[PDB]
């Protein structure tokens, strides 16, 4: 997935 | 004809848009300008994530699609926001609502004239359209909701969301520009130019590869090919 | 409301718009030669159509060349999507044999470019554009003031508006209940710029595997 | 010029 490759962006989306 | 629902979506877009950066100052002064530039980009991405989160429809997309869309539109939104900070008088761009940067300052920050020149040419062209806050907000919503980006899964819903903003824009621009029926299309055509710039950018990111000049982690993640 | 002037221009364009055959290492080369020669025919067609578009020949010859050089791939891609068969998932060139994703790849194209061609043609075909509408997207595609090396950007942009307005008026006759068909048509021009850049990677790939484009295609496409 | 670097296309525009 992109999610597994985009941790920082994913965390910005989570927070 | 702007419906009550469009009226209220646009006002939310406008309201959704309304600091430790290495300052602007020899290999040391050179790496620091780059670091100042790259850290402005990081501020923008953070800004683009929190803006997207407020886009009606956005957080209902699967997280993957959210990341697929912000990954690729981040540069086009950065160019849209650069273009609104353009001073046509001095042909510079006022970042930080403070300090003004021109083509030459862009080049001192590590970027190449093949990308700098188009940035400024696009900014010059967007200035002539004199968009207001809503029009910029809606254009950015429209850029973000592109069903054709690499790796978007629910293409159909992303497209359905884009048309809602496309129509809100149509409706809004008929009130703002009641005699020039070309202002609506002239604004959409700017998304064409931004695809080209997004391509010129990928060459810039590749030129950074070949001269071994490291992007910080957040931008390496979204722009570097792993 | 469609003006008489827009009416006449739209019919002019519609009227305006209206080889090594296909079979080892020679097998590969004569498919590529057939394919690149089909393009040579398209670029001759585009140049002729372009000469009949109001305003085109009044531009400096240098600007005409600026416009045709970069827009050709985009116009080749629009034409291609006109010829998409949604049932067979094929593109019928010359009106005989039809080509599919692997015919393209036997003809030398890398899958990173073929997949977008067909996915763009699947999307274009969903809108069900008729001739007049393809003719005018092709005109707008050509009159792009943002191409490298355009000089009179202001007049290329002015010319483009006359076509964009023509399409607006027309699509309001063609599709009187769906206000979104017009911007859905324009937005497809956004995708074309990405396919134009996907195509630059193709052409560069052909350089790496030292494949040689013919004179007219090397001229408009190779980075000299 | 673009014109001297594009001789086939130019001749086509001329004819
Ligand atoms: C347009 C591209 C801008 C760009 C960079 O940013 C300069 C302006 C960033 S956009 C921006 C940032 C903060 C604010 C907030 C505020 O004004 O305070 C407002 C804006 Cl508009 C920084 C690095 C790169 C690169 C690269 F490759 F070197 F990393 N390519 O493009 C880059
Ligand atoms: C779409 C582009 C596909 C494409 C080529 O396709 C040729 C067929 C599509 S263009 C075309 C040609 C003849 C007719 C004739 C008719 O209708 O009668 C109609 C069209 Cl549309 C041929 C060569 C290349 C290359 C390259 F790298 F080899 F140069 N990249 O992409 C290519």
């Amino acid at each position: 997935s992109l999610t597994e490759r985009h941790k920082i962006l994913h965390r910005l989306l989570q927070e | 004809q702007l419906s009550p629902e469009q009226l209220g979506m646009i006002e939310k877009l406008v309201a959704a848009q309304q600091l430790r950066v290495t300052p602007w100052p020899s290999r040391e002064a050179r790496q620091q300008r780059f670091a100042h530039f790259t850290e402005l980009a990081i501020v923008s991405v953070q800004e683009i994530v929190d803006f997207a989160k407020q886009l009606p429809g956005f957080l209902q997309l699967s997280r993957e699609d959210q990341i697929a869309l912000l990954k690729t539109s981040a540069i086009e939104v950065m160019l849209l926001e650069t273009s609104r900070r353009y001073n046509p008088g001095s042909e510079s761009i006022t970042f930080l609502k403070d300090f003004s940067y021109n083509r030459e300052d862009f080049a001192k920050a590590g970027l190449q004239v093949e990308f700098i020149n188009p940035i400024f040419e696009f900014s010059r062209a967007m200035n002539e359209l004199q968009l207001n806050d809503a029009e910029f907000a809606l254009l950015i919503a429209i850029s973000i909701f592109s069903a054709d980006r690499p790796n978007v899964q629910d293409q159909l819903q992303v497209e359905r969301l884009q048309h809602t903003y496309v129509e809100a824009l149509h409706a809004y621009v008929s009130i703002h520009h009641p005699h020039d029926r070309l202002m609506f299309p002239r604004m959409l055509m700017k998304l064409v130019s931004l695809r080209t710039l997004s391509s010129v950018h990928s060459e810039q990111v590749f030129a950074l590869r070949l001269q071994d000049k490291k992007l910080p982690p957040l931008l390496s993640e979204i722009w570097d090919v792993h």
